[PDB]
């Protein structure tokens, strides 16, 4: 039950903030993040 | 030159994070990036301090924040929580205890 | 920015006058008082004609403050991992011992910092 | 990226000076910013070694 | 990395340990110049192992 449908765009969610002057968040966890970039370098020999 | 072969701290450059590595691969046309960051996962919010008071002076950490919760104060960095002593190895001294924001007395 | 960054309730950034730089909302078109200057200086049948943007003078604002209000109160922690707590006066501490420059000096002329930058807005 | 969301050493890359901070701001056509840097006021000759 | 000593792991400051197999001492990794360990040049934290 399909249909389009036009929206206002929300952009994201708003990441709603707030800070206090005595309390810092540290890290406990991390991780190795590996992402893939795909980059031209060059065309194709036209000649 | 930055990133397969060092770190460097561009922003966003190889990815979002702190650059750690990155891989090239061949490719028609081209090439391929795995590329590494260091990204936090998890955090805790931390009773913190810039400087620790002793003797009327103030004690900065070297780098990173002091972790002022509790009974006990240490050093880590805005990176991980892994906290250190309040000992002269791991502070430094400057300024004093009636400039600097949040500063908590402790032996030094 | 990953997803829109709000800037906080509390315009706390230790007297600097960043309501002239961030966007204005009490006015229809939600431009900061930097921003109404330049827009108000910057500016068919023929078949040539010009295309809306899709993300308006607003919206781009939008982007813009999340990552201008991220920068001066909490830098990248909005982004890589979950938000930091940073005081602005301790964001400007690590700012300044960033740059190979003691933190005294934020402390000490805490009132000079914010009317430099201040005076040159 | 370097200066707005950081703090870059290039150079007098976003104008002279180390960078300590940078704010863009909206424009018809473009981005307008204002660049903040850490400029010496004053020095004094020292005897140094 | 480090060197073990009252259960502890002491790690460079900067750097990395090296021995001739009589000594252990701080050198760096663009230049070897060796300097005795002693706190001034080693940090300590966690356990040895
Ligand atoms: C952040 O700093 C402000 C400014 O000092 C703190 O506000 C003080 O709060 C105490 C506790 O109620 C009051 O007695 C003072 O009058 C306040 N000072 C001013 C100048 O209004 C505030 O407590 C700090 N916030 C946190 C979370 O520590
Ligand atoms: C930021 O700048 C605005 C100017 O846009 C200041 O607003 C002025 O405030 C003074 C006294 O505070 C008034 O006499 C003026 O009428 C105000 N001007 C306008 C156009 O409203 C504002 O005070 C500044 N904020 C800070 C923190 O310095
Ligand atoms: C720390 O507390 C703040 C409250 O403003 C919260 O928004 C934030 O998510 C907390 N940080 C962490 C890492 O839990
Ligand atoms: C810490 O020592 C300082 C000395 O500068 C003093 O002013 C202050 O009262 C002390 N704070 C506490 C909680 O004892
Ligand atoms: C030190 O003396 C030199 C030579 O006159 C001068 O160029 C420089 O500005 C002086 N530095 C000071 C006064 O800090
Ligand atoms: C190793 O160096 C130490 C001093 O660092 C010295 O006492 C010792 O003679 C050296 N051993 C050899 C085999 O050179």
């Amino acid at each position: 039950s399909q249909s389009i449908i036009a929206y206002t765009m929300s952009l994201g969610a708003e990441n709603s903030v707030a800070y206090s002057n005595n309390s810092i968040a540290i890290p406990t966890n991390f991780t190795i993040s590996v992402t893939t970039e795909i980059l031209p370098v060059s065309m194709t020999k036209t000649s | 030159s930055e990133c397969v072969l060092g770190q460097s701290k561009r922003v966003d450059f190889c990815g979002k994070g702190y650059h750690l590595m990155s891989f090239p691969q061949s490719a028609p046309h081209g090439v391929v990036f795995l590329h590494v960051t260091y990204v936090p996962a998890q955090e805790k919010n931390f009773t913190t301090a810039p400087a620790i008071c002793h003797d009327g002076k103030a004690h900065f950490p070297r780098e990173g924040v002091f972790v002022s919760n509790g009974t006990h104060w240490f050093v880590t960095q805005r990176n991980f929580y892994e906290p250190q002593i309040i000992t002269t190895d791991n502070t430094f001294v400057s300024g004093n205890c009636d400039v600097v924001i949040g500063i908590v007395n402790n032996t030094v | 920015v990953k997803q829109i960054y709000k800037t906080p309730p509390i315009k706390d950034f230790g007297g600097f006058n960043f309501s002239q730089i961030l966007p204005d909302p009490s006015k229809p078109s939600k431009r900061s008082p930097i921003e109404d200057l330049l827009f108000n200086k910057v500016t068919k049948f023929n078949g040539l004609t010009v295309l809306p943007p899709l993300l308006t003078d607003e919206m781009i604002a939008q982007y813009t403050s999340a990552l201008l209000a991220g920068t001066i109160t909490s830098g990248w922690t909005f982004g890589a991992g979950p938000a930091l707590q940073i005081p602005f006066p301790m964001q400007m501490a690590y700012r300044f011992n960033g740059i190979g420059v003691t933190q005294n000096v934020l402390y000490e002329n805490q009132k000079l910092i914010a009317n430099q930058f201040n005076s040159a807005i």
